[PDB]
């Protein structure tokens, strides 16, 4: 299950 | 970084992001924040970003050390677990203090207030999957209590296509899911929203369509491992 | 890490391996080091490990950093790239400090000197890559002496097809190309190494075929590079 | 051109 990943701007 | 420029933090965040070095650009942000000034939408992608990766190493890493202490069960394992687990606290521990001192209280558009209340729901979180026992419990509805309001604010307030809106019914469905024992809600939730953005993309433009989408397509791939 | 055991720091170190935790695992063997009793090959391997990933990070950022910093030619790019780089030399001096005290007059055989004596030549060519100037000279000269004493010591008391042997062969045709302006001596020692190499693996086993083999194709991958 | 990438045990 994935949340947003969130890690690039 | 009291001595340093709001600019010049905010600068160094953008370089820091390009050389990988994640530490160095939530470090520039912590100082950015506590300059006392609220912080524009690519300030506070900014701040998320930086957090995010640094977060999210230390829950690979915790993950990791986690299983081989599992398979076990000298005490190394579990004393390098509890130093990794630490660390990650300490740094929700960190955001969740900004949130609180004092960026939530002054976010009066729904934008600004909805992205950070999804981040403390989100911190409670990563808290949440390194608790044991009642301290987990008020930690998770610290989580869901941070969600909720900013579900609340969402639906009233932005259209259903908004992208913060469609990554935070994402992650409190995961929530649902992951940490709270709640599987069909999640299930619930990410129908729902999924259902809705689709119904109002007529009403974006090529760019915001692929923004949009996106984030749907990321709902989807849940929904794909949930049933 | 006076206080905890060797054996603790050994272990930890191999954990902080498997969950992509540099910096700890360096940490780990720095403390190892420091008890002052000498290393197996398996805690050398260790020690590398965790050093070099640790600067290949450092290095990365740096040159990231100095290529924004050469297309802009504020104070800021200079000033984060002076930060990194202050803190990639610091990362150098202390590897350099754990061989100067006291692995490397410890290391009498030849397998544990040649590959104290190589980690020399490879961390003075890093404060090579970064060097400006007359201090740029003296760094250089560092870098090759190691590297050579190295040298010296693998023809007479290694076969051609050893792994220490072969990589040192390589991260010196690496210096001689890329740091001492020397693209002819780098390709006549990969060459002349290859070659070496080649005439000695049917004295090998399977597996020891298969570790040189790799590493000879490196120094290959470097030959169809440089000519 | 490659160094050892010597990043793995
Ligand atoms: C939880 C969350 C954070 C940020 C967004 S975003 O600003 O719309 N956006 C999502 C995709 C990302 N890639 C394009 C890099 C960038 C940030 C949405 C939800
Ligand atoms: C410079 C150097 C260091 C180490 C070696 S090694 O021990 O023979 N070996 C090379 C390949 C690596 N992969 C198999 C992971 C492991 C270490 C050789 C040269
Ligand atoms: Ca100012
Ligand atoms: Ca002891």
């Amino acid at each position: 299950a994935g949340s947003i990943p969130g890690r690039r701007s | 970084m009291g001595s340093m420029e709001r600019a010049s933090l905010i600068q160094k965040a953008k370089l820091a992001e390009q050389a990988e070095r994640y530490e160095d650009m939530a470090a520039f942000m912590k100082g950015a924040v506590e300059k006392g000034e609220e912080l524009s939408c690519e300030e506070r992608n900014l701040l998320s970003v930086a957090y995010k990766n640094v977060v999210g190493g230390q829950r690979a890493a915790w993950r990791v050390l986690s299983s081989i202490e599992q398979k076990s069960n000298g005490p190394e394992v579990r004393e390098y677990r509890e130093k990794v687990e630490t660390e990650l606290q300490g740094v929700c521990d960190t955001v969740l203090g900004l949130l609180d001192s004092h960026l939530i209280k002054e976010a009066g558009d729904a934008e600004s207030r909805v992205f950070y209340l999804k981040m403390k729901g989100d911190y409670y979180r990563y808290l949440a999957e390194v608790a044991t026992g009642d301290d987990k419990k008020r930690i998770i509805d610290s989580a869901r209590s941070a969600y909720q309001e900013a579900m609340d604010i969402s639906k009233k307030e932005m259209p259903p296509t908004n992208p913060i809106r469609l990554g935070l019914a994402l992650n409190f469905s995961v929530f649902h899911y992951e940490i709270a024992n709640s599987p069909e809600e999640a299930i619930s939730l990410a129908k729902t929203t999924f259902d809705e953005a689709m119904a109002d993309l007529h009403t974006l433009s090529e760019d915001s369509y692929k923004d949009s989408t996106l984030i749907m397509q990321l709902l989807r791939d849940n929904l794909t491992l949930w049933t």
